[PDB]
């Protein structure tokens, strides 16, 4: 499992793999680990597959009620704070959750990191998963705030490919989204076996 | 626990305990407020001072946050407990969504607190 | 029940043409000690169903009490309705599962035989809440010993008469007397038909010991 | 567990007058590959190979103890070793560590040298030989390889269809395993020549 | 002490088609080293267009079926229509997560037709995560069946092989052959093979014998 | 695993199945479980399959050494005494459950040896996982001094009870009949269970698999 | 499992059941627990099956070599002293409930008891095994000084019949043996 | 695990902490802030495990802001620190005890500057200087070596400069950057974010 | 510790020892284990001392309130049903070995047994306690159908005398009680 | 726990390690040396617990120096590395197994440069580049990002420069200094002790 997210001048780029294992047995290769909370928010999946699927679908319920009462959409910092409080009431009972929250805000881009233990931090770049440490090194090299859009795609696309190459629990296909001004736009979804021929030559 | 319906309907369609409480407002001292385009100005009249009292414990303009002021009329004993319940809510908004409280939000909290309180059991 | 104190042993049961026959012995063990040697482990529920049980015997007298009251109160309604054997089998399955979920199970294993509306019913109920139906059942070590003897007849001959079924049980009760340390040579045979529920007396097996002279 | 520390998979399959063996290429420590060229099939004379899978220490340890005992055999006797004879030799080596056991499961495949007849067998980690007539498998992803071989094996197969069957048996099963992969090498032997091929697998 | 779980075996299989859906399972109930019965299929017909298969701890499988069938009636008595296949999957994920800290030991696969008459397969974990797939296999012999359907249905790891969609005829014999291979190597894979076929006209059923070790 | 033996009016009939189950997966479909000891004594093995192989070869090596020195026929009590003295020495760390049977000068003799070293002479024994199922066929239908046609029918019936009722058993039934003058070892006595025929043609052709690198090396 | 030995003036009388269990399954249904060592010396064994079969063979080895060397029939006290030395030195590794009884020309019938500790004592009558606890009260009241041989065969038949019926680990058939100067009379009894 | 420091002078309190938000072996964020305001002259510096440092310290922050609105004046640093000690001690013998280590810094117009010390067992200590984390073992010995009760705030900064350079010599963690505050009669003031260039 | 009850035609006969131990020290040397509930209904208790004293007081509370309400002497089966409901509901918290015996006008003498599980059964004679295992074989052979009262006083005296002498936890003095239609005759016996 | 790296080129092997000898929380020595010569063209780089890295690696050193005196020529890097694997594997199932992680670097005049990889379970691996320690998780992904089999030794140094600057950005340990060797046909050569000024 390997997810990453980084913000730059033209919004936020989110990428992930698609392999979900069960012990040494691979259950599936087509697991969508970047679930779509809203047309204006995104959330990742790391750790508990059903723990991240439930509590972020429960978050999408809560953000909709906020819009119907206040007649504007919730900010990214407020949305992460609601998620961090719901998880905290089951602290010690054994929830596995390491997600990230992305989205455009009135203050510009937004990128937050929520653990199941109660961590809530902002930042510029993040990488979550079993093969996350394989993603930091290749992402720290080619990162700039002033990247172009086609260059930011090929950065985050190859960075997942270097993590799936070393990690045994990561693989499948490379999903890739782009959080923009108005909302998120799905970029691509490339197979690793197709990228292996691309990046070798 | 005292369970009794206080506010009920009239045979023609009124809530008598509501509109009796509106006449308790109609003999409290006058509070006037206008808004400018850059500076709001509101000021109560009839301080009704008797020159032997502390002038600050008789004030009827308080603040709920740094940005939200509040004046009232009616009877003062019911006022300063609605205010103290509004101070908790506008503070609990900041532990939630990070911005300070919009002035429309704190009116919806006071108005919805006041409606459901004309609906419960054993409460004027 | 965390630890069963006084336990029973294997209970057999098999269908035949027009009824179910169930046999079980009359011993309540306590560890390796045979204390209570005249107890009855078969309850005759009202007229078309019948219950035997293994496991903890104090929990069996509880279910003997609860199922007794559920039959007494219905029959004084005058509805013309009674519980079918699979209605009791469905109730008792829910009673097991709703009690292991509170981590406080009834240490039993129960066989429900019944003949209602022209056909036979034979149901299994586990401590964990596992229930199924079969033409022949066996609990305990009878699931290892007597159960292969039941299936090798029912595969070569699917339908059995009452005398063929009653003969086939007493052979299986004989084998459990030889190869089980918790058995006892005193059992009773219960049988439902269209006529009703009948329980026979403390029958006994006849043993063979001719191989003891072989050094 | 212990066998899941490094992964690995070895398959052998019997044909008409020929026999093929295949293995993966990954070397790693529980999540983390190190190299993709780790040797797991070792030659023991002409037309007779052995495959090893299990703990990466005992793969390199048994393959050197066995070669130590093999060259002493082929010099004290003037002939090459029969495939049935080596099965008793390997089973003796593993049973000496009855209480200190090596964590590997060998697979032996080769042709009998005089009458060119194929031979396959497999052993557990304390030396119980099991000869078959269709296929033997060993490694972590064992159950995925039974579903391949029980569904694809035919009795009398030329070396062309023997290669295509064992290739599809390895590529589909090892892709379903997590700790095994990174390439598959296939040795297919026969009485006149021998063939080493590497397959185009997922480097994922 | 009293362990509240046991493993009762079972192996289920679902394949989504273009206008059909095929759900199959064995009929063996067995724990330990013994056999309880040789007739206990896992094909449960929910609606005329939705069939679920439930493997694992058998006490939970009896309980979870009866919880589901009550809520299909409560939906209809509150909304005047039957549930769709995607609505059953969204309901079941809340049911399984509702016992997050004492879970059901059940693997679930829902097969059936969607609103457009196409196949749909929803596979579950024992916690309540799910996704829509084209073919899944769960239970005891799930690790044997999933590689074989990648090669045939998924057309994976092959070169210069055409990509024809699976017909109803081809999918029957492909199901019937993959259980014969699983019956040889798995001790839990049973004796009779119940196959339930969901089409636009109803649900057909079919029984195929196997070996009986 | 299901092994059994009986003593009829002239000799001894032994029987077994052919399955080795590693974990819960069938590893071998034709594993032979009846072993050679002498030209008159055989043994069936159960338990750890590696411990029973290396034990039954050690004793059969010593009895070939013993009988070739004395120049006469081995006895069944010698193989009993060698086995239970060495299993007691290893304190039960060697898991080996054996059914020992043979016809020496004194007649037919059937033993059962437990992996701690306890033995017993009995007219009929069953060992293995599905031994309780096979005992019930013996316990219902044994009669002293049967003919060998009645004995072979009895043992194959008892092994079949361990086939259709035990998970870790069930394939072709082996038998062996030892008498004073005849040794009929025969592995496929009956085939109770087959494999079903394939229906869908899965056949691939040459060129459907991508190859990175090929090498050809000739031999002679 | 349930073993018993009673002496009378001319000799001793032994008895045991025939059930051998493995937890709760009846492995051996009929079992000879009366093991000969010499022509007039028996032992009846209980506890672990693999231990007491191995110990009784080594004592028969050492006592048979001892008597052929002196050229003289061995003493019952000599045979009971040999079980003591093996059961005490290996007391951390054995589960032995041996009762040694037999006739001797110098002293007549003797009965010795070696329990799981490794001690040794002579008794008028001995009793051991798992099922022996349920007939302590019977064997105390019913025992009478100065019995004949035929009364002791009755006295060991009634006592073993009660422990077999009450205990679950005992059962099977009753094996008896009467050792005198004249010889050994073995019989198999049921009832 | 991570470090903060409490030098207190005659009419000021000099506090500083690190900026590193850690993880398993990596550092997620390099410019984290351990500093929480409650009033114009009271800070709060919290150290501990993941969830409790964030939510306890902002639970206190909403109770101090509420006290100012209900009354019109602020808490003293003595009373604000002593309100916190009651909240750990009551929640200590509970199903969920908070595991945080903290020290509070405050100025008052009556008793001047003040520094308090707490732990995860809620024991107060009025101290002239204190520290938490594993760096406290390295750095307390420099600090009582050179402490004068009459120390000026210019040389108190370079004492803190000396107290952190030793922490990047014989301490195995990374810790490159340090954020510094100062509290006086004029309130909170941000000082220079002192750091050491790893280029 | 060692308790026993035998019925005859006119009534029942009870008996118990008097030793109460605390591990291996004799705390109470003489002890009354025969607890009255009503005028014709006794119980003899074993197991935990603190449990069976607390249970026997609550049953006496509930049965005395029950009989004064019907204005009718209670049944022995009614009193045994009350111990069953407390020993089964609190079976995870009690160690009770209660034997309920007594005379009734409608049915005569009855003997009921409630062991530590919480079941209930009627017997011709009951026996319980730690020392009761050593006189199972005696009480099976010696028991004879159709005894008088004086034979049952002999039959419970000889049986308790054997368990007291053989077990270490039993001992002290023998307490007896004969419940008939006429009344209760209690005596303290030694020998 | 501590780091070393193995870039191997066409006619050279570039190795580097850290210089920190650690303790409980402090660092005892800042210029430790993890580098052990055996021949003029064979090095050894050992990582592990306290006693075993020193004494095992000099046990091997006295056996390689002995082989040169008994015969007049040196071991190949293949044979020298494969002699070490026999010594861990034989001492593995013992009363005292050594717990060391190592990688060996060597040049030969027949097969050119060579790099081998081992662990505390004695598994060999002929690798083009390798690393030990927790820094290997951070730094292998940069290294296969930019590796060419035909890489010149001037740009291989600045690849190592890039591979260590990321290690001082997202790794919680200190690790300021790194000692660098290079092996070629002319033998061992010391390169610049590259480091990062913490002033």
């Amino acid at each position: 499992t390997t997810t990453l997210a980084f913000k730059f001048r033209h919004g936020v780029i989110v990428a992930a793999d698609s392999r979900a294992t069960a012990g040494a047995y691979i259950a599936s290769q087509t697991v969508k680990k970047v679930i779509e909370i809203n047309p204006y928010l995104l959330g990742t999946m790391a750790g508990g597959a059903a723990d991240c699927s439930f509590w972020e679908r429960l978050l999408a319920r809560q953000c909709r009620i906020y819009e119907l009462r206040n007649k504007e959409r919730i900010s990214v910092a407020a949305a992460s704070k609601l998620l961090a409080n719901m998880v905290y009431q089951y602290k010690g009972m054994g929830l596995s959750m390491g997600t990230m929250i992305c989205g455009w805000d009135k203050r510009g881009p937004g990128l937050y990191y929520v653990d199941s233990e109660g961590n809530r931090i902002s930042g510029a770049t993040f990488s979550v998963g079993s093969g996350s440490v394989y993603a930091y090194g290749v992402m720290d090299r080619g990162y700039s705030y002033d990247l172009e859009v086609e260059q930011a795609y090929d950065l985050a696309r190859r960075a997942i490919y270097q993590a799936t190459y070393r990690d045994a629990y990561s693989g499948g296909a490379v999903n890739l989204y782009h959080v923009r001004e108005d909302g998120w736009i799905r970029v691509s979804s490339d197979n690793v076996a197709d990228l292996h021929e691309k990046y070798s030559g | 626990s005292y369970d009794r319906a206080i506010t009920v309907f009239s045979p023609d369609g009124h809530l008598f305990q509501v509109e009796y409480a509106q006449e308790a407002v109609k003999k409290g001292s006058t509070a006037v407020g206008v808004r400018g385009r850059d500076i709001v100005v509101l000021g109560v009249e009839k301080k009704s001072v008797a020159k032997l009292q502390d002038e600050r414990t008789v004030r009827k303009i308080c603040a709920l946050d740094d940005n939200v002021c509040m004046a009232f009329a009616g009877l003062t004993a019911d006022a300063r407990i609605v205010i103290n319940r509004a101070r908790v809510e506008c503070q609990s908004h900041r532990l939630t969504v990070e911005d300070p409280v919009t002035v429309e939000y704190i009116t919806r909290y006071i108005a919805s607190l006041k409606q459901r309180y004309t609906q419960s059991n054993g409460r004027r | 029940t965390q630890n069963p104190m006084v336990t029973g042993t294997s209970v057999l049961g098999v269908k035949f043409e027009g009824g179910v026959v169930i046999a079980a012995d009359m011993l309540g063990s306590y560890g390796s000690l045979a204390r209570f040697r005249n107890i009855s482990r078969i309850m005759r529920v009202n007229n078309s169903t019948m219950l035997g049980a293994s496991g903890d015997y104090a929990d069996f007298q509880y279910l003997k009490q609860v199922l007794g009251q559920m039959v007494i109160d219905e029959e004084l309604l005058g509805d013309g309705h009674s519980y079918s054997p699979r209605a009791i089998h469905s109730w008792l399955t829910r009673a097991m599962y709703s009690r292991r979920s509170k981590m406080n199970p009834l240490w039993n294993t129960m066989v429900i035989g019944g003949y209602a509306d022209g056909e036979s019913f034979l149901g299994y109920v586990d401590m964990l809440g596992v229930a199924y139906e079969a033409p022949s059942l066996a609990t305990g070590y009878g699931a290892y010993l007597a159960q292969p003897l039941l299936r090798e007849v029912l595969e070569k001959q699917p339908v059995l008469s009452q005398t063929e079924a009653r003969d086939l049980v007493e052979r299986c009760m004989r084998v459990l007397y030889y190869r089980d340390a918790r058995s006892y040579n005193r059992f009773q045979i219960a049988t439902v038909t269209e006529k009703g529920v009948e329980i026979e007396g403390p029958l006994s097996t006849e043993t063979n010991w001719d191989i003891a002279h072989m050094i | 567990s212990i066998m899941s520390y490094n992964g690995g998979a070895v398959m052998a399959m019997k044909g008409k007058n020929c026999v093929a063996i295949a293995a993966d290429r990954r070397f790693g420590i529980q999540a983390q590959m190190v190299t993709t060229d780790f040797q797991k099939i070792f030659p023991m004379g002409d037309r007779l190979y052995i495959g090893l899978a299990g703990l990466a220490t005992d793969v390199q340890t048994v393959a050197q103890r066995l070669k130590f005992r093999l060259n002493l055999y082929e010099l004290k006797e003037g002939r090459q070793i029969k495939p049935y004879t080596l099965m008793s030799m390997v089973a003796n080596l593993l049973y000496e560590k009855r209480f200190g056991p090596y964590y590997t499961e060998p697979v032996i495949a080769g042709l009998d040298p005089k009458t060119f007849k194929p031979f396959i067998c497999s052993l557990d980690l304390i030396g119980c030989p099991m000869v078959t007539d269709d296929f033997v498998v060993s490694g972590t992803c064992a159950e995925q390889m039974y579903g391949m071989c029980e569904s694809l094996w035919e009795p009398n197969m030329d070396p062309d269809h023997l290669f295509e069957t064992i290739s599809q048996a390895m590529l589909n099963a090892v892709d379903r395993d997590a700790v095994s992969g990174m390439g598959v090498i296939v040795h297919i032997i026969e009485k006149d020549k021998i063939t080493t091929r590497t397959l185009k697998a997922r480097m994922d | 002490r009293f362990s509240p779980y046991v493993f009762n075996g079972g192996t289920i299989l679902a394949i989504a088609g273009e206008d059909f859906a095929i759900v199959a399972s064995d009929t063996r109930l067995s724990e330990g080293f013994s056999i309880h019965t040789r007739d206990s299929p896992k094909c449960y017909k929910l609606t005329d267009k939705t069939v679920i298969g439930c493997s694992g701890f058998h006490g939970d499988c009896l309980t979870l079926t009866k919880i589901i069938e009550a809520r299909l009636k409560m939906y209809k008595h509150s909304n005047n229509k039957a549930m769709t296949t995607g609505a059953i999957a969204a309901m079941l994920s809340t049911i399984l997560y509702s016992r997050r800290f004492f879970p059901y030991y059940v693997y679930n696969i829902i097969g059936g037709l969607d609103e457009e008459g196409k196949g749909a397969v929803y596979s579950f974990d024992p916690v309540g995560s799910y996704q829509r797939d084209s073919f899944k296999a769960g239970g005891s012999a799930s690790a044997m069946l999933q590689p074989l359907l990648d090669n045939q249905v998924g057309f994976k790891n092959m070169q210069n092989v055409e990509h024809v969609p699976l017909s109803l005829d081809r999918a029957m014999r492909l199901v019937k052959d993959v259980f014969i291979s699983a019956a040889e190597r798995d001790v839990y894979t049973g004796d009779a093979l119940r196959i339930c076929i969901v089409t636009k006209e109803g649900i057909r059923e079919e029984t195929v014998s196997l070996r009986k070790d | 695993t299901t092994i059994a033996g009986v003593v009829y009016k002239d000799g001894i009939v032994l029987g077994a199945d052919t399955r080795a189950t590693e974990g819960m997966v069938v590893a071998d479909k034709n594993c032979s479980k009846i072993h050679f000891i002498s030209p008159n004594i055989y043994c069936c093995g159960a338990g750890t399959a590696a411990d029973t192989d290396m034990t039954t070869q050690l004793i059969s090596s010593n009895l070939e050494l013993h009988s070739l020195s004395t120049g006469r026929l081995p006895r069944v009590v010698t193989a009993n005494r060698m086995l239970k003295q060495m299993l007691f020495r290893y304190q039960g760390y060697i898991g080996a459950a054996l059914v020992l049977g043979g016809v020496d000068v004194t007649g037919p003799h059937l033993y059962s040896i437990y992996p701690h070293g306890s033995t017993d002479k009995l007219p009929y024994v069953t060992m293995g996982s599905g031994s309780l199922a096979a005992m019930a066929v013996f316990e219902d239908k044994f009669r002293p001094d049967m003919e060998e046609e009645e004995a072979k029918n009895l043992v194959s019936e008892a092994i079949a009870a361990g086939i259709f009722n035990d998970l870790g058993s069930g394939s072709n039934i082996d038998l062996c009949v030892i008498s004073k003058n005849k040794l009929d070892f025969l592995r496929p006595y009956t085939v109770p269970n087959k494999k079903g025929t394939r229906l869908g043609r899965y056949r691939c052709e040459k060129g459907t698999t991508a190859v990175l690198t090929e090498k050809i090396t000739p031999l002679e | 499992t349930t073993i018993m030995a009673v002496q009378f003036d001319g000799g001793v009388v032994l008895g045991a059941d025939s059930r051998t269990t493995t937890g709760s399954y009846i492995a051996n249904r009929v079992t000879d627990k009366l093991t000969p060592i010499h022509d007039r010396i028996f032992c009846c064994r209980s506890g672990s099956a693999a231990d007491t079969q191995a110990v009784a063979d080594a004592v028969t080895y050492q006592l048979g070599f001892h008597s052929i060397e002196l050229n003289e029939p061995p003493l019952v006290h000599t045979a009971a002293s040999l079980f003591k030395e093996m059961c005490y030195r290996y007391r951390e590794d054995l589960m032995a409930g041996i009762i040694i009884a037999g006739w001797d020309p110098q002293e007549g019938g003797q009965v010795y008891s070696v329990p799981m500790g490794g001690m040794m004592v002579r008794q008028s009558f001995a009793i051991g095994g798992s099922g022996s606890s349920y007939i302590y009260g019977y064997v105390d009241a019913t025992y009478r000084e100065g019995m004949t041989k035929e009364e002791c065969l009755q006295f060991t038949a009634n006592a073993l019949a009660l422990a077999m019926e009450r205990d679950g680990s005992s059962g099977g058939v009753i094996r008896l043996a009467a050792i005198a100067e004249s010889g050994v009379e073995r019989q198999v009894l049921l009832g | 695990m991570e470090y903060l420091i409490g030098i207190q002078g005659p009419d000021y309190v000099l506090v500083a902490s690190d900026r590193v938000a850690a993880s398993n072996i990596v550092q997620m964020k390099d410019d984290h802030d351990k500093m929480f305001k409650m009033s114009e002259k009271i800070l709060l510096l919290c150290v501990g495990e993941a969830g409790d440092t964030v939510q306890f310290a902002e639970y206190i922050q909403k109770n101090v802001q509420l006290y100012k609105m209900r009354n019109g004046y602020e808490l003293s640093p003595t009373a604000a620190a002593n309100f916190t000690r009651r909240n750990l001690a009551d929640c200590l013998r509970s199903r969920t005890p908070y595991h945080v280590n903290l020290l509070l810094a405050g100025y008052d117009e009556h008793e001047g500057p003040a520094l308090y010390y707490m732990d995860y067992l809620a024991a107060l200590a009025k101290a002239p200087f204190a520290a938490h984390g594993y760096g406290a073992f390295l750095t307390l010995s420099i600090l009582d070596r050179y402490y004068t009760p009459t120390i000026s705030r210019e040389r108190a900064v370079e004492l803190l400069r000396k107290c952190l350079e030793e922490l990047q010599k014989r301490f195995i963690l990374n810790l490159p950057t340090f954020s510094v505050r100062i509290i006086d009669k004029n309130g909170i003031h941000d000082l220079d974010n002192i750091s050491f260039p790893k280029q």
